[PDB]
Formats: C-alpha cells, structure tokens, sequence
C-alpha cells in the first residue's frame, strides 16, 4: 500500500495530485521531458535460471537424505536388508 | 529492505517521529546506507514508505482530532472554517482513493480490502452530513440530523484508525 | 567401475588415488577434510601413527587446524586433537601489517589467525559480525566513546573482541589475558603446557561462541579449564547476541531463536557438570558455590548465573542447597 | 590424479608417462574404448 | 589431470551426465588445477 | 513479602506479565470507547459549548458501560424522552440511537474485547504456569540476596 | 448424600479444592480492597472522626464494587457534587479522582484477578477432572464404611 | 500387604518433616515414582487375582491379617491411602 | 579445579552413555551394523 503513496499528507495530497496531474500533462503526453525504464539483462537472468536449478539440485538431495534419516525409513530398509541378508545366508548354507 | 529503504535497520519509532516532526535535527542523525549531500539525506528519508506510513498515521490522527472536536462542539449558524478545512480535507482523500482506484490491480482487488470499503463509507456519509448540514444552516433541525450522520462518521472514522 | 557402484563412490577413488601417492600428507589430509570421509582419515592417520611416523604428521596437523577452522569443519577438530594437536602454534595465511601499539606487538602469532578467521567471517554479505562490530561504536583496542587504517584494516582483533564480549556479559567483567607466558624461557616448569593451550583455546571459544558453532565450543570448552563459569559465559553471551540491537528484523528470526537454542544446551551443560557434583562430595560442591572467581570481580557462580539469567542453574538442588 | 576416460593410443601413452613418472592414475570401467583395456589389465593382473 | 580421446569420444548421456556430475562435484570441492588437452573435440571440450 | 510462598511467588509475576496484556486491551478499548463516547455526547447533547464537562461526558459512561453498569435510567434522564417505554416520546429522533450505538458498544466490548481478554490471560497464565517454580526460587535468591 | 451419583460426587472433592484457591484469591485481593478502601474512604470523608463506621466504609463498597454493583449514584450522592454531569460542579476537588482510583481498582480487580481465578479453576478443574472416579470409587467406600 | 505397606511407607517418606526444603523436592518426587511402582505391583497380583477365581479374591479380600489388628486389605489400603487399588474392580465387587 | 575436571569427565562419559541409549542411535547403529554385516557376509560369499 505505501509503495505507491506520494508521501504529503491528507491535507496537502492534493498539491501532489497537482504535481502528479502535472507529470501527467506533461510526460506520457504531448512535450514530454523524459521518461525512465529498466530492462534486465539476458545472461543476468540466465545466471538466475541456473542457479534456481542448481539450488533445486541442492534442495532434493538435502531433502532425499533429510527423507532417508527419518526413523520409518531406517526401520524400512534395516528389515528388507535383514530379509536379503537371511537370502545372502541362505546361499551360503547351500554352499556348504 | 523495501520497507526501510535507504535507512538501514536501527531505528525506531520515536527517532522517525522526531525526525519527521523536525527536519533540522534529522541531519545529525548520520546517513543510513556539499547541497546533494544533505539534500539527498532528506530525499532518502522522505523517499521510505515508512516515513509515508508515519505521515498517514499522524495525518489520520490529527483528522481525528480535529473532528472529534468538530462534532463535540456546537455548529454554528453559519458554516465554519474548521468545516470548510475537512471539506478540503476529504476532497483531498477522495482524490486519493479515486488515485488508489485507477492506479489498481483491479476494481475488485481495491474493494476486497475492508479498509478501502471503510474509507468510502465515511467520505459518502461526511459529504451526506455537509450536504444535510448545508442544504440550511439557519436551522436547528437540520444541525441535529447532521450531528446524528456526523456520530456514525466519527464511529467509522475511530474503526477506520484500526489499519 | 562406473555403472556397477554408487555415485557418492566417485570421491573415495579420487581420495584412494590422492593416500596412493605418497609425500604431500598435508595436502592429502586437506582433500580428506575437503571429500568429508573422516573414518578413511582417521585410518590413514592409525596407519601412520602404528608405523611410527610422527614428525610429518606434527608438520601436517597445525595447518590441518588452521584450514579446518576456516572451512568449518568440527569432527575433524575433534579428531586431530588426541594426536599432539598444539593449539597455539596455530600461524595465519597472511601476515599482519605493523600498527605502532605495544599491545599488539606482543600478540603470539596465533591471535592473528584468530583474527583472520574473524575476518573470514566477516567476508560474507549480511553478516551478523560486522554489523556488530559496525554498532559496537568502539576503538581498535576496546575502548568504549573512541571513534583510520588501521582501525579499519585491524577492525576483528582479538583484543577488540574480547572487549566487546567484556561489555556483552556484564559492566564489571574484566578479561585478562597474559601474552608473555607464550615464550621459550617459560619452558622448564612442568604445568604450563596445559595452560598454553586452556587459555588458548578459551580464545577459540570466543571465536566459536561468535559464530554460533556449537560443536567447536563444545570441544574447546572440553579442551579448556573452568566449565561451569564458561558455560554461563556462553550463555549470557549467546543470550545478549539473541536481542543486541542489529538481530531486530523479521529476516533473522528464526536465527535468533537459533540463538536461543544454543543459549539452553550450554544452560544444561552447566546443570550436568553440576549434577555430577550433585552425584558426589556435595559439601565440596558447596564450597565450589561458595569460591570466589577471578575472572570477575570476585562474586561467586550463584552471582555470575544471575548476572547471566540462567533459570535452570539457580532451580538446582546444590545450589538451593547452598541458598537455603 | 589423472583420470583415463576411454581412450586411444596417446591416452595410453599419457598413462605410460603418467604411471613411469609415479603419478597415480584412475581407469572408469565400463566407459568404453582403452579403459577397458587398462582394467582388464590391472583385472587380470592384482584383483583377487 | 583428465586425459581421454579427442575425436572417437562418443558415450550414452546418462554416463555423460554421471561422469559429468563426478567432475563437478570434484572440481568444485577439491579447488584443484585442471590439466587437459588442448583441442575443443571430445572429453576436453566437455571438461571445459 | 508474599515470595517466601510457593502460591503467591509465581502469582506476582503471572499478575505483572497479565498488565502488559491489559496494556495491550487499553490499546484495543481506548478506538471504541472514544468513538461511542463522541458519538453518544454528540447525540445526547446537541448545541453545546465545548468544554471540560464534554470530556468527562466523553470519558465516565462508555467507560463504565462496559462493566455491567447500564446508566439507562440516567440516559433516559439525559436525553429527556418522557414515556413509560423510555424511548417513544422524545423532543428529538435523534436520541432513540443512543441505545442503538450501546447495543453496539456493548457488542464491541462486554462480549468480544473481554472474551479476547480471558484468551489471552488464559495463554499468559500458561507461560507462566509452565515454568512457576524456576520463577519462586529465582525469587527466592532474591529474598537472601 | 450427593456421594451416591457419579457427576456430583468429584464436584464436591473439585469444589472444596476450588475454596483453597478462593483462599489464594482472598490474600491476592485484600491488598487492592483495603487500600482502595482506605484510600476512597479518606477522599470521600476529610476532616470526619474513625469509628467503627469508618470500618464500614473502608469494607463495604469495594468489596461489593468488584461483583458489578457500581455505587456512583450513592457515590455522587455521598460525595455531594451537584450537577446534571456527576463530577464537575463539586465543593472540593478532591472527590473527583474518586472514580479515577474507582477505575484502577476495576481494573485491578474485576477485570484481572478475577480472570486469574478463571485460569487457577480451569487447572484446579483438570487436576480433578483427570482423576475423578477414583475419588468417587474412595467415597463409595467411604458411605460402605 | 507389603506392596501396600511399602506405598505407604514411601508416602510418608515423602513428606515426614525433614523433606520440606527446595533442595530435595525431585527427591521426595522420587519417593512419589517408587511409591506408584508398588501401588501398581498390588493392583496387578489383585489383577491376576481377578484374571481366576474371582470368589477366592474375594474371600481374600475379607480375610483378617495378623500384621495389623484384624483389619483386612481394604482398609490397610485405606489407611494407605491408594487410589488405584480402590479402583480395581475386585475391590469394588466386595464392595459392592 | 581437579573435582571440577574428573565431574566433567564423568558427566561427559554418563552424557554419552545416555545418548547412546536414546532410539535414534540405537536404529541408526543397527542400520549400519546390519550393512556391514552385508558386506562382511558377501565377503564370505566370495569366499566361498
Ligand atoms: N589431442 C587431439 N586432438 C585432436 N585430434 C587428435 C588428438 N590426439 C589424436 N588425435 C587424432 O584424432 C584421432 C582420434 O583419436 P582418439 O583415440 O579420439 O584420441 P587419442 O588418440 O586417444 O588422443 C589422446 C590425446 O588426447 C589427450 O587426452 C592426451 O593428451 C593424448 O595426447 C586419432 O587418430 C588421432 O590421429
Ligand atoms: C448503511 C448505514 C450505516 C447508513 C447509516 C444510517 C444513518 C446515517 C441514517 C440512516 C437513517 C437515518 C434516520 C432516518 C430518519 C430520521 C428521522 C428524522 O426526524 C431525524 C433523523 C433520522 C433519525 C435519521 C438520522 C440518520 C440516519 C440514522
Ligand atoms: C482503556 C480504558 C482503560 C480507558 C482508561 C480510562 C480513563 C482514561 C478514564 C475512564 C474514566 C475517567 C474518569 C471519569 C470521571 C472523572 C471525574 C471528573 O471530575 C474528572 C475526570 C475523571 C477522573 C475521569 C478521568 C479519566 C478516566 C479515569
Ligand atoms: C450496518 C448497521 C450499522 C445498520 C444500521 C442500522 C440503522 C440504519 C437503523 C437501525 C435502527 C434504526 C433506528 C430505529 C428507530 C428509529 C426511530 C424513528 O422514529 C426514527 C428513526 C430511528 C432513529 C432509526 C434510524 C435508523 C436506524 C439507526
Ligand atoms: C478478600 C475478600 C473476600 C474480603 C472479605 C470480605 C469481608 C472481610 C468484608 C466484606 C464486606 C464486609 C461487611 C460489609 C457490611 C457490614 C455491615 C456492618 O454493619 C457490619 C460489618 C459488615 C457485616 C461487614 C463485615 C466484613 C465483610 C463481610
Ligand atoms: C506520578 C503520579 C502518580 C503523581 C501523583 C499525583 C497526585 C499525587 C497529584 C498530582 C496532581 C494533583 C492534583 C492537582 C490539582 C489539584 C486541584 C486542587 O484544587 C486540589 C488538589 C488537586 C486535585 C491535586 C491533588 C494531588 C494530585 C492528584
Ligand atoms: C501513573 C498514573 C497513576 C497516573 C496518575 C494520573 C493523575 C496524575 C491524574 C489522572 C486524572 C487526574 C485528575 C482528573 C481531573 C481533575 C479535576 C481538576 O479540577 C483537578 C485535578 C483532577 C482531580 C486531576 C488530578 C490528577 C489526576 C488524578
Ligand atoms: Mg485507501
């Protein structure tokens, strides 16, 4: 909201609509002085995409380790590995 | 740092209030991240919308102030000068919210906003009390139906400060 | 093999092919501490210490410290203590330039790698350290309503800090320091190598309690002497960066409940030491309540805890023993 | 540490230099063209 | 040091992409000095 | 010297740590009360000077409304309306609202900011009553100190 | 006999621990009675002789101002200020801050002890209401012997 | 009767008059906890009363005890004062 | 000083021994335990 305030306040707000009705009148119009804008460059925003890809690399695998260190995850894969080690074992007894 | 601007982070809100209320002593006050120096002191300062939120905030206070001293009082048998101050006063806030209205994302993304509802509501019920008021001013009755209007504009005026 | 093993395997080949070559043990204990594979390390450093080589590894580990202190790594600080570690003749990266002050001209050469690790921390943009040290409104020697180059290029001494910290617990703490013990003519009385490293590493604490490492000043609050008092040091310190004046935002909220979190395990850490005092010798435990310090202006740790703030210190039954 | 990923003659030959001058060296299996030549060697020669 | 075949370098993307993020990986941790060939074909030029 | 008590100790801190949010209910009342006390001064009384006698008309009653004090006998008495019912046969329409903006107020304040207010004393004596005892012997410390 | 069933059985165990922290609540309120009372009792009557009326005085209005009763039509009459507003026009001027203390006492008391009475019976309440039938099942065997 | 009399005996160890200060109030809290463990131990031998032969706990329940003056278990439990064991079922079938 | 030390050193060894004691370790050495014991049984498969 107060962004785009012009900052005099409710009495004199009306003189900076005056001023404002003036920059009106006079840029974006006929006899115009100056107008101002900025354009962002292509290999800025190149550098942005690739660093917002490189920290969603970052992310899922700070998230898939952060997944993998939860208590039902290690309970999970300590009983399938147990389940493969008695297979592993039971190879061995059917070598000896 | 969009809402501190070129101010850094110490402040507080006795050092802007006093800041604000006298811009002489702001220039002690060192510059927060021989003419363009101090003029662009008082350019960064005025240039926050801390300092535009400091300014409504005071700016509302005094309105409610003034008005509650207004409706407090007697009305005259002529229209006041106090009465033509928040004629001028609210046309300037009409002005703004009609600046607030084309310069949206919206006509409902203003009114979804209770405040912009709020703030139309006593700029509708202020120019219905003046107009109730200054449709006769040599007449008790009508001082009495405007003082009656001007009760729910102050109540509103109070729920509008909440913001 | 590239397609028959995992892909986190890649960094033990290329660390199997650096401890392959041999002669540059430094070097191969940095790309360790680079590659995080601390037990291949720790074996690599067995293996050396079951040959019987030593002076390479007493070559090696003080710039071992002195990296892993910079690049923030605290299991290997952990692990190169034990080991002959040495603390103090830690030696910085660059050398300090000459500023004219007998104070500083006595500094042992450590105290500038802890000075240069301040202003490595301090090299990061939005950093707590500088604004800190930019709100301190000091001199370069710690002088409070004094404010060059060289209090600009000298600005994260550990003099400075020390003040700073000095002024962050109390009015009347008082820190002193004593340079002239770090020499060679000190060398035939018998103590004095536990003393140059507790003191030592007493600075590295405050290093590690300006940088919210809690493993690191764990360690050294383990290596260094009087825990009790260090632990309620810590947390008056840790509870006074929690507010200051320039952690105000809503941007490091959650960071100065960070803060708050340290606070608390140096809190109970001080509760345990004294809960172990509360296991045996009780009475010997009310008359360690009872000693006066002289790290402050002679109040006992009842005195230091309430000046701290510490509620879980004061809720013990030794030391409400010793108040009732 | 010198990384051999596939290969040709040369690549042999800077393995050659890089071996005869005690650099150590790293062979990818399974990458393709000389690699696996120089693992099937270092395979057939020390892998129990 | 990464050595390999210049011209004759033709790999699956997948191990492309899994030796490429091992290098990386390397190369960003390790701060080290990359010595390749010179010529813009193959290994080298996707070292660079 | 209540702090020697186990009960009273924590309840001086818990009666502390509430008056900050009964400041911060002065900061919620004060919008409401001076809004109905304008509104209902202006509609009781039209025509009149400004004076002292205007802010403590401005001040007494919304304050004391809220409370469970209805001066409804001394507003009908104010506004002069004479009746059996007490707002029929006024002088003025005007002043059969004065109830209306009561019914309001009331609706401000006796049911909502003080329901607000047992919420919030209800999460203050929480954070205290989590931690009452560190507080009793910190006090206690204090006591011998 | 109210032993027998199984709701008002615990609700005398639970009133009789709700009367100790109506004892807690008597030595919380007694400061704010008495020096209120002392206080409103001294700027209502100067220059007037202590007897056991005096007593009363100091008693029998702030007790009961605390429960919603507001005596200011027998404080106006008692303070014998006259005028269409209760307190403007009064013979002297220090009976006008005797709805001023009058407001800190409330706000003292009806509004915060009072509300701490809330949050001790809302925990007196849970440290019946978890363990209840194992007093119903003791009474039970209380009546039995 | 000594799972009982060990409650109680805990209970009052718990207050007596020497354990009043701030600095043995987890100790006395101590005293609470154990005093629970065997108030629990009396319900469950009472609970495996009730799990067979509900009859022979209650002719157990109205037997005298020659370790008081001829008082049954009930009333050692009163003068206890447990409330789980009064809130056993088969102490509420005798007393019922 | 010396009291001070051994209860620091005892409270740090009965600090250890409870954390050692808490679930989460108790998994997470099991989980490790049982992967080592994985690699020590296909070390005995080889074996055999
Ligand atoms: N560096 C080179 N650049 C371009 N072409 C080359 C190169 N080296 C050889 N060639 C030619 O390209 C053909 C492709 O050979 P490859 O097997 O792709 O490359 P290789 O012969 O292994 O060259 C190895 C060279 O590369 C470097 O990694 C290493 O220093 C070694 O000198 C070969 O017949 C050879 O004649
Ligand atoms: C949308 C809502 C809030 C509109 C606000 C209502 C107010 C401003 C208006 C609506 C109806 C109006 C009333 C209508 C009729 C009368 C009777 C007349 O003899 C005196 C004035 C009086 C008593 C008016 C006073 C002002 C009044 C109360
Ligand atoms: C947010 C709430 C607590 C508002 C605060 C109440 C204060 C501001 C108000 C409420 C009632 C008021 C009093 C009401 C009556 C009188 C008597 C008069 O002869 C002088 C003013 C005096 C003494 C007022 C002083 C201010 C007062 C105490
Ligand atoms: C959104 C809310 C505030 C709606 C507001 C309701 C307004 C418009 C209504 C509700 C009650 C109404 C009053 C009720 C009765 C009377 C008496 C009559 O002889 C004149 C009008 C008058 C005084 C009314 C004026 C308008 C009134 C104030
Ligand atoms: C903390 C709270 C409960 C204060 C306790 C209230 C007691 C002390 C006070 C409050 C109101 C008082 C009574 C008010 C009026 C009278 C009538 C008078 O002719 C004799 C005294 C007598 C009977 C008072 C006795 C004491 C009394 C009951
Ligand atoms: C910091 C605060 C608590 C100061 C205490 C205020 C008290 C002690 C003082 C401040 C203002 C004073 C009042 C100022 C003016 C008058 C008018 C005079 O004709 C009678 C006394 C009377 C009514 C005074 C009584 C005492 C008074 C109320
Ligand atoms: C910290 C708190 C207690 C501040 C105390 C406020 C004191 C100083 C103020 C608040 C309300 C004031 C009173 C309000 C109105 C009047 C009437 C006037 O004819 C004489 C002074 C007198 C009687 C005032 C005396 C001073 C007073 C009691
Ligand atoms: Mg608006």
């Amino acid at each position: 909201e107060y962004k785009d305030r012009p900052f005099l306040p409710a009495p004199f707000i009306l003189l900076a609509h005056v001023h404002m009705l003036f920059m009106r009148l006079l840029r974006l119009c006929g006899v115009h002085t100056q107008e101002h804008e900025k354009i962002q460059d292509d290999e800025t925003k190149r550098k942005i995409t690739t660093f917002e890809a490189l920290n969603t690399d970052k992310f899922l695998r700070r998230w898939e380790r952060e997944r993998q260190e939860m208590l039902e995850a290690r309970v999970k894969m300590t009983n399938d590995n147990v389940v493969q080690a008695m297979g592993m074992m039971d190879q061995l007894l059917e070598h000896m | 740092a969009d809402w501190y601007g070129h101010l850094k982070s110490v402040t507080s809100f006795w050092a802007v209030l006093f800041a604000f209320f006298f811009p002489f002593f702001v220039l002690p006050f060192i510059n927060f991240s021989g003419a363009h120096r101090l003029r662009r002191k008082f350019a960064k300062f005025y240039s926050a919308p801390y300092t535009r939120f400091i300014s409504d905030l005071l700016s509302h206070f005094v309105l409610c102030v003034v008005t509650s001293y207004f409706v407090l009082d007697k009305l005259e048998d002529t229209i006041s000068a106090i009465e033509w101050i928040l004629l001028v006063w609210f046309v300037a806030l009409l002005l703004e919210e009609l600046r607030q209205m084309i310069f949206c994302d919206g006509i409902a993304e203003y009114i979804s906003d209770t405040w912009n509802r709020l703030d139309l509501i006593m700029i509708t019920l202020f120019f219905v009390g003046f107009f109730t008021h200054a449709s006769d001013p040599s007449n008790q009755d009508s001082k009495v139906v405007s003082k009656g209007i001007h009760a729910f504009l102050v109540v509103v005026l109070w729920l509008r400060f909440m913001r | 093999s590239l397609q028959e093993s995992g892909i986190d395997e890649f960094d033990d080949c290329i660390l199997k092919a650096i401890f392959s070559s041999q002669g540059k043990l430094g070097n191969k204990l940095k790309q360790a501490m680079y590659f995080d594979q601390l037990d291949v390390a720790k074996r690599a450093l067995s293996e050396a210490s079951k040959n019987g080589q030593h002076n390479e590894i007493a070559a090696c580990i003080n710039d071992n410290l002195m990296a892993a202190m910079m690049h923030n790594k605290p299991h290997f600080v952990e692990l190169y203590l034990g080991f002959d570690a040495k603390i103090y003749e830690l030696k910085p990266s660059e050398e300090v330039a000459k500023t004219n002050i007998t104070a500083l001209d006595e500094l042992p050469s450590f105290a500038l790698a802890i000075e240069e690790l301040y202003k490595r921390e301090a090299k990061k943009p939005h950093s707590h350290v500088q604004r800190l040290v930019s709100l301190s409104n000091t001199d370069v020697l710690g002088r409070h309503y004094r404010v060059r180059d060289l209090a600009n290029t000298r600005a994260y001494n550990v003099l400075r800090m020390d003040q700073i910290f000095a002024r962050l617990v109390s009015k009347d703490f008082s820190v002193n320091r004593d340079f002239t013990i770090y020499d060679s003519k000190y060398d035939k009385v018998p103590g004095i190598q536990f003393r140059r490293t507790a003191q030592a590493s007493h600075m590295l604490f405050l290093w590690a309690i300006c940088l919210d490492r809690f493993r690191m000043a764990r360690h050294f609050w383990l290596i260094g002497d009087q825990s009790i008092i260090n632990a309620l040091v810590a947390s008056r310190i840790l509870e006074r960066l929690s507010t200051h004046r320039a952690l105000q935002g809503p941007h490091l909220a959650e960071e100065r409940a960070k803060m708050q979190h340290n606070a608390k395990k140096f809190e109970e850490l001080a509760v345990g030491v004294l809960g172990e005092c509360h296991g045996s010798d009780s009475h010997m435990a009310s008359e360690m309540l009872h000693s006066k310090n002289d790290m402050f202006n002679k109040k006992n740790a009842i005195n230091i805890a309430y000046d701290a703030k510490s509620l879980a210190f004061l809720s013990h039954p030794a030391t409400q023993s010793v108040i009732n | 540490v010198t990384i051999v990923v596939q290969g040709g003659p040369g690549t042999l030959g800077t393995a050659l230099q890089a071996v005869r001058q005690g650099t150590p060296i790293v062979v990818v299996d399974g990458s393709g063209l000389a690699a696996d030549v120089l693992a099937y060697a270092y395979n057939f020669m020390h892998n129990p | 040091s990464v050595t390999g075949g210049a011209r004759n370098f033709t790999l699956p993307p997948r191990l492309e992409t899994a030796i490429a993020k091992g290098l990386r990986l390397a190369a960003q941790r390790t701060n080290a000095w990359v010595v390749t060939g010179g010529t813009n074909t193959g290994v080298m030029k996707l070292t660079g | 010297y209540y702090a020697l008590s186990k009960n009273l100790g924590p309840k001086l801190i818990m009666m502390m740590e509430m008056m900050k949010d009964v400041s911060t209910f002065v900061f919620l009342l004060l919008i409401f009360l001076i809004g109905y006390g304008v509104a209902a001064q202006s509609l009781l009384s039209p025509d009149e000077d400004f004076s002292s006698r205007t802010f403590i008309g401005v001040l007494f009653r919304p304050y004391f409304q809220i409370y469970g004090e209805l001066f409804l006998d001394d507003l009908n008495s104010e506004a002069n309306c004479l009746g059996d019912t007490p707002f029929t046969e006024c002088s003025r329409e005007t002043v059969r609202m004065v109830p209306f903006f009561l019914a309001v107020y009331i609706l401000g304040s006796n049911v909502l900011l003080v329901n607000l207010l047992i919420a919030m004393f209800n999460d203050t004596y929480m954070k205290v009553q989590e931690a009452a005892e560190d507080l009793w012997r910190k006090q206690n410390y204090e006591l011998c100190a």
